[PDB]
């Protein structure tokens, strides 16, 4: 009689696995984006200090 | 037919066809051999990996460079490099294509002679030609005068050219380059505990250098800024994890180019050998040379190196001349681009060293007016 | 012809033919001798029982293991074991079949030499070969890199392999295994009154261990859960009747693998010798090793041991790497499966030690490149 | 007032007074803690044993080394080592004694900074100074030029000095030393049947190494001599009887210094790093460097090390040179002897770092001119 319990557990497990996969996908995406944006801002900031000493 | 343009360099092979805008095969000039025993039978593993494959198998191999400072020291390794370049990266038969090779000024003559002998006997090319790297850089830059500073990975050299005439007595060559900068960074990174000793951690240190190092416009002020603040301190993530933090040695590494006493050398910085080459040239081409100071090669790719070079040369030269430094974004490939231009020039098709000329005059035919 | 694959191990003999999916003869590696007098004339009873028959006559015999920790200590007993394996379980003539034997890393050399001498003089095989257990485990796992943790019944060892090259300086060997876990369980089962002292009650305790023990994902929380509840307490029925109830020592037994101080050893757990082997390897293969952590051998068959190992190694290694633990269901037979694969490889038929090679070079020929 | 010379080393603390001929206190730099429970009430036993005492209770304790490769890893038990040195071995109050400490080249900066912070705040010494070990070795040897190889227990380094000027770009540092040799000997004895795993058995193995190992003049010929004769076997007596006999292992252990690939390192032997450090130096001083090759430190004490190293460096250098290896009998104390000489100089009494100097400039004052 516990087979329905087993099947329901399998279903919620599958749902949670899909959820985890989607969350990992969004995580790696946003992390690549944040790292790239930080690279750009650091580069251009150093460039700003260089053009500032240039102006000086 | 088409000619190949193989810019051997010292630490990065760049090959392609004459008439293209860029090389189609850029890979490290390394040859790796396994140093452990190897247990899995049936693995059938090779005995030496060349090029970009060795960088994948780093953790298992010992990486050796066959070119120390322009000069080739391991001829079997260099022959493997060329075989890989011809057959695996380009996929061409070298017995149907002329080949243009490049070399730095003031190398031994046996280097060039043995290179020619290899290219005619082993690879069996129909023609070949050895060109100077700085001249080809000036071709690619669009100039016809100007003093070029070609800082590769083995050597650094200035070659002043005016109206297409080179002034050989004013050629300068310095043996400080990217390899010495990598060794200095390996050495000064131990002040924070990081230790890189293996021949395969040198590649990690080279990556750190390329991605984080920069030239300070003023060295004492950046020293003080790093001593006080922490705004210039940046992090890097090793292949293992365990991020490392780089402080003021972001700009102490390339400062060795302007203060070669850091690595115990006697000579003067690049800003000063450039000026000494100028002042060794004539008096009535110095204004043009000051105005056409051309940079090329990978070691000139640091952020701020052009501004630093200009500040220094400006403080050196008289106060009444416009000092200008030409630093294109495609600096690293300037020698190859110029080589492609030259080999495509229709006027050049009479400057090749044909195979019959070689067969009749020996390898000594390389130092003739084709020099 | 076909080769035999005899995975001697230490506490379980596994033999078969090269080219099968599983061993066809798995029996304990014990030799029993009667300890009582024997009254019925005409019984004609034997003087020593080998293998699975001794486990039937347990109550009358003294059971001895001829292999302590990988190392063979009783050569006459081991020769009886091999004779039984060849003639009674497999029913083959060993003078027609090559034989592949297995051994653990870092054993004495006389072990391997005397094994070879026996296999050529006594059993008269045509060829033979001694292989390392971890390499064969990696064959059976389908990998070619990865750090393998082969916890048998005598020894535990890590052997990191990358691209088919083994890194011998990073091999670790620990003398804690299933036999020590059995002794610890015998000892801590006395807290509830059960006493198992005979050499034949050790087999009952081993059965209890196999059927009831498991690894706790967190040790203090399971300690508290057992102190409060009774939901983790389970029962077992001896060969005599009189069921015994096992409480929190269901998970205190295999916890000795992660806290060898329980049995008074100095060393560190398996989760920590694995990580130390990693950190002793290079820097640019550590990511692959973290991702390919392979388990094999019978002592890795506890429920929850993979999850525990992953939790521990994950808390040890840097936070930016995917740590993965490969634990197949047919772990216990991985060494044998890999041995069959290897001996069936056609490339391997040149790695055997033929009989003429031995006759001409002595038993020292075992430590040569066939090592 | 007199100064204290504490050559903390890595594996032996040597302390004494400046102006003496030898260190007064020499004991292992070890902190032991009990790993068993302790039953006798009233024993009043303490929590951690330091130094030479911890070797008497070695069987009960688990021994830690607070210095790994020159670098200090554990700081609390290093304060314990220093406290024991000052109060229990020398019986001096450090509030009125300047203290001279040594350190290896190319170490982290935080090592020195924390060392001086501790020596000024925890012990309140009036002055202190951190010296390089190789320079002190040259002082004690009586030279003023010469390339010094200082093989301790954690680190090996070469420091070429000419006319009193050290050439820092030619300083080599290698992390192969006596502790790595002990570990290789532990791992290599296993093949003969003996197993030493505990940190308390590592000390027994270190004793075996010190009393029986030696450097072979020709490695292959000695391997053949051991494979044929038996005139190499010597026997050692463990603390509990149980005599053990070793052959090959007598000279296979210190051969790791000349072939670091035995323990899986990539670097080159001590002979080759000595030669490379010479070739990094200017061409004019290589004569004197070849003629003044000074050995010091404990790991240079094997019989035959000087003859072997002379043979190697002679086969490396040109045939015109006179290679000489200076190896005094009081070799392993040369750093301390030189330190005493140095702190005893009247010219030195203005190169200490004072208390108020530190209080005003912070711990960063260690790297500045007060070196
Ligand atoms: N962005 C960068 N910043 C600093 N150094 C760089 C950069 N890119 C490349 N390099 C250095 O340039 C060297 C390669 O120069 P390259 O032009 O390839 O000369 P060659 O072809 O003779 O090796 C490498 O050693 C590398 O360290
Ligand atoms: N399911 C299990 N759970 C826990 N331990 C087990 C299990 N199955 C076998 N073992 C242990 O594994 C040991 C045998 O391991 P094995 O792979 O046979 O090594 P060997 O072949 O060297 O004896 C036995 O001592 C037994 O206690
Ligand atoms: N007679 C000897 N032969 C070989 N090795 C020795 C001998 N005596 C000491 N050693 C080794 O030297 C090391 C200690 O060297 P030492 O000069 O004390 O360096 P440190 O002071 O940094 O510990 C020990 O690890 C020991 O193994």
């Amino acid at each position: 009689s516990l087979q329905k319990k087993l099947k329901g557990t399998e279903d919620e497990l599958d749902k949670y696995s899909e959820a985890l996969k989607d969350a990992q996908e969004k995580l790696e995406l946003a992390e690549k984006k944040a790292t790239d944006a930080e690279a750009d801002v650091a580069s251009l900031n150093r460039r700003i200090q260089l053009v500032e000493e240039e102006l000086d | 037919t088409t000619a190949l343009v193989c810019d051997n360099g010292s630490g990065l092979v760049k090959a392609g066809f004459a008439g293209d805008d860029a090389p189609r095969a850029v890979f490290p000039s390394i040859v790796g051999r396994p140093r452990h025993q190897g247990v899995m039978v049936g693995m059938g593993q090779k005995d030496s990996y060349v090029g970009d494959e060795a960088q994948s198998k780093r953790g298992i191999l010992t990486l050796k460079y066959p070119i120390e400072h322009g000069i080739i020291t391991n001829w079997d390794d260099m022959e493997k490099i060329w075989h890989h370049t011809f057959y695996n990266e380009l996929r061409v038969a070298p017995e149907e294509h002329p080949t243009l090779l490049t070399e730095a000024p003031l190398n031994p003559k046996a280097n060039r002679e043995k290179m020619t002998q290899i290219m005619f006997e082993t690879f069996n090319v129909p023609a070949m030609y050895v060109a100077i790297q700085a001249v080809l850089s000036l071709y690619a830059s669009g100039r016809t005068t100007g003093i070029v500073l070609d800082s590769g990975d083995g050597v650094t050299h200035n070659v002043p050219i005016y109206e297409g005439y080179a002034l050989p007595h004013a050629i300068m060559r310095l043996d400080l380059a990217g390899r010495d900068l990598t060794d200095y960074l390996m050495k000064i990174l131990t002040e924070r505990g990081y230790s890189f000793v293996t021949t395969a951690e040198r590649e990690i240190v080279r990556d750190i250098k390329e991605k984080l190092c920069y030239v300070a416009l003023d060295f004492e002020n950046e020293m003080a800024t790093a001593a006080s603040s922490s705004s210039l301190e940046k992090s890097y993530e090793l292949p293992d994890g365990q991020v490392i933090t780089i402080g003021n040695e972001r700009f102490r590494c390339p400062e060795t180019l302007f203060q070669p006493s850091f690595i115990g050398m006697e000579s003067a910085g690049i800003h000063e050998t450039t000026y000494n080459s100028i002042m060794k040239c004539d008096i009535d081409i110095r204004k043009d040379l000051y105005a056409n100071n051309v940079l090329s090669g990978g070691t000139t790719m640091y952020p701020g190196i052009a501004d630093r070079m200009q500040k220094e040369i400006t403080a050196l030269a008289p106060s009444t001349m416009k000092i200008k430094i030409i630093a294109p974004p495609e600096r690293k490939y300037s020698v190859w681009i110029g080589g492609s231009i030259l080999a495509s020039l229709s006027t050049f098709q009479q400057m090749w060293i044909s195979k019959q000329e070689y067969d009749e005059a020996g390898p000594s035919i390389v130092h003739r007016k084709c020099f």
